[PDB]
RNA sequence: GACAAUGGUAGGAGAGCGUUCUAAGGGCGUUGAAGCAUGAUCGUAAGGACAUGUGGAGCGCUUAGAAGUGAGAAUGCCGGUG
RNA sequence: UAACUUGGGAGUCAGAACAUGGGUGAUAAGGUCCGUGUUCGAAAGGGAAACAGCCCAGACCACCAGCUAAGGUCCCAAAAU
RNA sequence: ACCGAUAGUGAACCAGUACCGUGAGGGAAAGGUGAAAAGCACCCCGGAAGGGGAGUGAAAUAGAACCUGAAACCGUGUGCUUACAAGUAGUCAGAGCCCGUUAAUGGGUGAUGGCGUGCCUUUUGUAGAAUGAACCGGCGAGUUACGAUUUGAUGCAAGGUU
């Protein structure tokens, strides 16, 4: 009706970022990371279409748990198949695959509609070196908020 | 009830899978019987006598008042010319519905007058109030104009 | 044993249409004019 | 060239030149009418202001007070048996700005 | 006088069915199960055109936040600020100042800063 | 007074309601009865006092 | 041209005869006969007796060349249908529609 | 210009459109009537129009009467088609 | 801002949950039975994840306008890391 | 101010007939070429049925299932759109591509986001796993006579009335 500056496909640029997961405790680190995915600090923000930029997380170990919880948070999932869920990953799922660590827990900040599940796959843990995306020049962030 | 068939009772009860009708010419049915038809009545009320002449003197009164009334003399003519009568009409000019009286009877004025389109021949005992405001344009004899007054007042 | 739904004109459509017929092979005899079918012999052909 | 003007309650965007619609105001077709509330007249150097800013809306002469396209408002209440349906349609004037005083 | 139901309702029913077009397969054909979903549609569009009103202030809000932490201010600082500099100004507008031209709202997040 | 523009009497003619007649009458489904019991029955009313 | 040729009541159902006619448009016609002569489905020669009779209508009639025509539609639309009766069991009968089938197919140039 | 009031079932109270026929007045109709199909138009609702096709002969409009007057449900009835 | 007298037209006589005073029950029930209030029935919205009966509040219609109530302010999801 | 073929008699049509019953007795459906038969001579494919030309006719898109031909429903090439998706089928935002109107804040299609459990009866209460409807047409439910009491109307007035 009136005039609202409703963005598109080819008016919207997307530019990358790394950031370090240094000691930020996985919730302080993996809450912003979902608002900087979903262009909600961009002032050009039109809900129904993909805004947003990419993100990739290089050294992905020094991750860390407060309180007791490094053995508790126990994971789960199920296969369908009757007695079959799968309690074998504690919370210190960091020894072994650590991408998948915070991987999921971006993916249950993020909507699960049609769209979200699409923008779930802007994003890009690494596991400790430096990115292998040095052909595509990002650049830094690292202060989160 | 009138139409012909009905005594059966087509489908029994429970069991069979079908409605609960009854006959076979029940109103939803496509045969006959309709609920509330019609019932030959007859049409017909009456005022009282005293409002039953003040619409007669009210409506030929419409005519006097305002716009339209005149009154000849008496005329007469034994064999029955119709074109005789069509050439009076339009010497004193009336237009298309025109109402001429007589005094009791014409054995020639009821009897012309009876073709064209728009001319009305009553005796003055005759005077109802459709035609009278039908018309618009009263002719009557002299005769009967006295009478009128001496007969509705 | 019975259907719950009449399916709509999607399934029915949607269901047929595996359900077709392919043309046969239909090598040419050399001197015939007249198709005959692949491994067979006519009555009237060069076959 | 870049103002910001108020009518109805609401707010709308001047973008100097254009024609933009908006409800109905009194004055007839063709003529001339003016504003006179500008909350921010910006242009080439902003001048952003009080309750007012002390600067004319231009006149933007009036055409077309015709009403709207008819929306149809039909609701009701759901097992227990109601309806109601009604027309309706909004009236706009529109309008085309020329020019500002800042 | 017997009056049967002529065209008192094939020329209603075709205004109810040429009014729902584009439906989804059998119901923009028939009446009796057509008349339900445009029956509904009237009930949606009274009740949406109330969020109209509740969301387009609900996307003003995000991409003016979205520009006011780009000049060290969070949004609940702001508009404290910005009615205490008496700006009587709408969010729409200030959004539609901070996404096509910057250097206004460059200026007009410091007048709010400066009252506070 | 004359016949193509007579008028009537003045709050003299008022026509009758036809009931049960749509839902959007005031008497619809219904008819003015009320749900169930003696008196919505057909034919049913109780004999006076 | 566009010459055509229909048949206007053929016993078959038209479902039956929808699997072959939808086969062979837009074909060649000269060896579109031998596509039919070599199935053998119900009716694989009654549409072969309409589209011979459709090539012979293009000879006398509007003189386009028989060398080689090309077919752009066929179709076969419901007939008028016809209704019997089937007894079963438990005396109950059980209605059988013996259906019957329009067929229509056009023969052309293509060229105007 | 004010000033207040307007959710809503059973149910009570007003103002209304449309269908068939008659009475009166006034019209349109082979230079194409009623129905049928299509359309982005008009009224606050029921609804009213106007062009364009198909249609081959009888219809509207104002006033006023009389009623076999309005359809989505009754395991409704009948005829068609899945 | 109602009240009452008269005269036409009815509908209801299957209620429910909360908050409190009580009997019955076992200081058992979404139990039953009375008092007394509210809401639903006959009320759509906002909060209580969804949820007739609890918490705010009563919809004549339009608009891409502002304040506020109950509940909230890291992300899904408007607002204080 | 009675109906115009589901109405009117059951029966407009070689009706109490086909048809069902051992019997007494039940008891249907089914109207319309045109002004006139002028009812398609002849040519062609096919065994024929049908069909394309020609021809009569104002009209055969009026061909003896015959005026008008609506819906369910089964089909034909097409402009937009669909194979990483969770759905009472819409509505409100809105991109891209195609078309140009009873010329108006234009029509069709819709990648993606919010919002959301059909309808009626019945209920203290229903999306309800309570009932009812396969769908589209047509038919199908406060009527009339006679009275009684009430307001609204209109004559006349200590009188009114057949
Ligand atoms: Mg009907
Ligand atoms: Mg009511
Ligand atoms: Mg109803
Ligand atoms: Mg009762
Ligand atoms: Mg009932
Ligand atoms: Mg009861
Ligand atoms: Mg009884
Ligand atoms: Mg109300
Ligand atoms: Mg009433
Ligand atoms: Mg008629
Ligand atoms: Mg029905
Ligand atoms: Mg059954
Ligand atoms: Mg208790
Ligand atoms: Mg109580
Ligand atoms: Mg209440
Ligand atoms: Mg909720
Ligand atoms: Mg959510
Ligand atoms: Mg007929
Ligand atoms: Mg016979
Ligand atoms: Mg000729
Ligand atoms: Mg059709
Ligand atoms: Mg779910
Ligand atoms: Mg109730
Ligand atoms: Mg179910
Ligand atoms: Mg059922």
């Amino acid at each position: 009706m009136r005039q609202t500056f409703m963005a598109n496909e080819s008016n919207i640029e997307r530019k990358w970022y790394v950031i370090d997961a240094e000691g930020q405790t996985l919730g302080r680190l993996s809450s912003e990371v979902a608002s900087i995915l979903r262009g909600k600090n961009k002032v050009t923000y039109t809900p129904h279409v993909d805004t947003g930029d990419y993100v990739i997380v290089i050294n992905a170990s020094k991750i860390e748990f407060t309180g007791n919880k490094e053995t508790d948070k126990v994971y789960y999932r199920h296969s369908n198949h009757p007695g079959g869920i799968k309690s074998i990953t504690a919370g210190e799922l960091r020894r072994t695959n650590p991408e998948r660590l915070i991987e999921n827990s971006i993916k249950g900040m993020l909507p699960s509609t049609r769209l979200g599940e699409k923008q779930g796959k802007k994003l890009f843990v690494y596991g400790g070196a430096e990115h292998p995306h040095a052909a595509q020049q990002p650049e830094n962030y690292e202060l989160r908020g | 009830s009138a139409v012909s068939g009905g005594g059966r009772k087509p489908w029994k009860q429970k069991g069979t899978g079908r409605a609960r009708q009854g006959t076979i010419r029940a109103p939803q049915w496509r045969g006959g019987g309709i609920v509330f038809g019609p019932t030959p009545r007859s049409y017909a009320y009456k005022m009282p006598k005293k409002m039953r002449r003040l619409a007669l003197r009210s409506a030929l009164s419409f005519k006097a008042q305002e716009n339209g009334l005149t009154v000849v003399d008496a005329f007469n003519f034994e064999a029955p010319k119709t074109k005789e009568f069509k050439n009076v009409l339009s010497t004193l000019e009336q237009p298309k519905k025109v109402l001429v009286v007589t005094e009791n009877e014409d054995v020639n004025v009821e009897l012309s007058a009876r073709n064209i389109p728009g001319v009305q021949v009553t005796t003055a005992q005759g005077l109802n109030v459709l035609d009278i405001t039908n018309a618009d344009s009263l002719v009557i004899t002299e005769a009967a104009a006295k009478k009128v007054e001496e007969v509705l007042g | 044993a019975v259907p719950k739904r009449r399916t709509s004109k999607t399934r029915k459509n949607k269901r047929r249409t595996h359900f077709k017929i392919s043309v046969p092979g239909m090598t040419e005899c050399p001197n015939c004019g007249e198709y005959k079918l692949s491994h067979r012999v006519c009555k009237n052909c060069g076959s | 060239m870049f103002a910001i003007i108020e009518t109805g309650g609401k707010q709308i965007k001047v973008e100097e030149g254009q024609e933009i619609f908006v409800e109905k105001l009194d004055v007839n077709e063709g003529d001339t009418f003016t504003f006179d509330k500008v909350l921010f007249v910006g242009g080439d150097s902003v001048k952003v202001g009080a309750p007012t800013v002390e600067g004319a809306t231009v006149t933007a002469t009036v055409n077309k007070q015709g009403r709207g396209k008819k929306i149809t408002v039909f609701t009701y209440k759901r097992r227990k048996n109601s309806k109601r349906k009604k027309g309706h349609r909004q009236p706009y004037t529109k309008l085309t700005i020329d020019k500002i005083n800042a | 006088p017997r009056v049967k139901g002529g065209t008192v309702t094939r020329a209603r029913r075709k205004k109810t069915i040429k009014l729902a077009k584009g439906y989804f397969g059998s119901k923009h054909t028939l009446y009796k199960v057509a008349k339900q979903q445009v029956m509904k549609s009237g009930q949606y569009a009274f009740r949406d055109r109330r969020q109209r009103k509740r969301d387009f202030r609900k996307l003003w809000i995000t991409r003016i936040n979205a520009a006011a932490r780009q000049h060290e201010m969070s949004y609940s600082r702001l508009m404290n600020g910005l009615k205490k500099a008496g700006i009587d100004i709408n969010r729409k507008m200030l959004s539609e100042i901070a996404i096509s031209d910057e250097k206004a709202f460059a200026q007009l997040v410091t007048k709010a800063k400066d009252a506070l | 007074m004359k016949l193509h523009e007579l008028k009537p009497a003045e709050g003299s003619r008022k026509e009758r309601n036809r009931v049960g007649r749509g839902v959007a009458t005031g008497n619809g489904k219904t008819s003015g009865r009320g749900h169930k019991g003696q008196k919505a029955r057909s034919g049913g009313g109780v004999r006076p006092g | 041209m566009e010459a055509k040729a229909v048949a206007r009541t053929i016993r078959i159902a038209p479902r039956k005869v929808r699997l072959v006619l939808d086969l062979i448009r837009g074909k060649n016609a000269a060896e579109a006969i031998a596509i039919l002569k070599l199935t053998n489905k119900a009716s694989s020669p009654v549409i072969e007796k309409v589209l011979m009779s459709a090539l012979a209508n293009a000879e006398h009639n509007y003189d386009m060349n028989t060398d080689e025509l090309v077919v752009k539609e066929a179709y076969a639309n419901e007939g008028p249908t016809l209704k019997r009766f089937r007894p079963r069991a438990q005396g109950r009968a059980s209605a059988i529609n013996k259906r019957t089938s329009h067929i229509t197919i056009v023969v052309s140039d293509g060229k105007e």
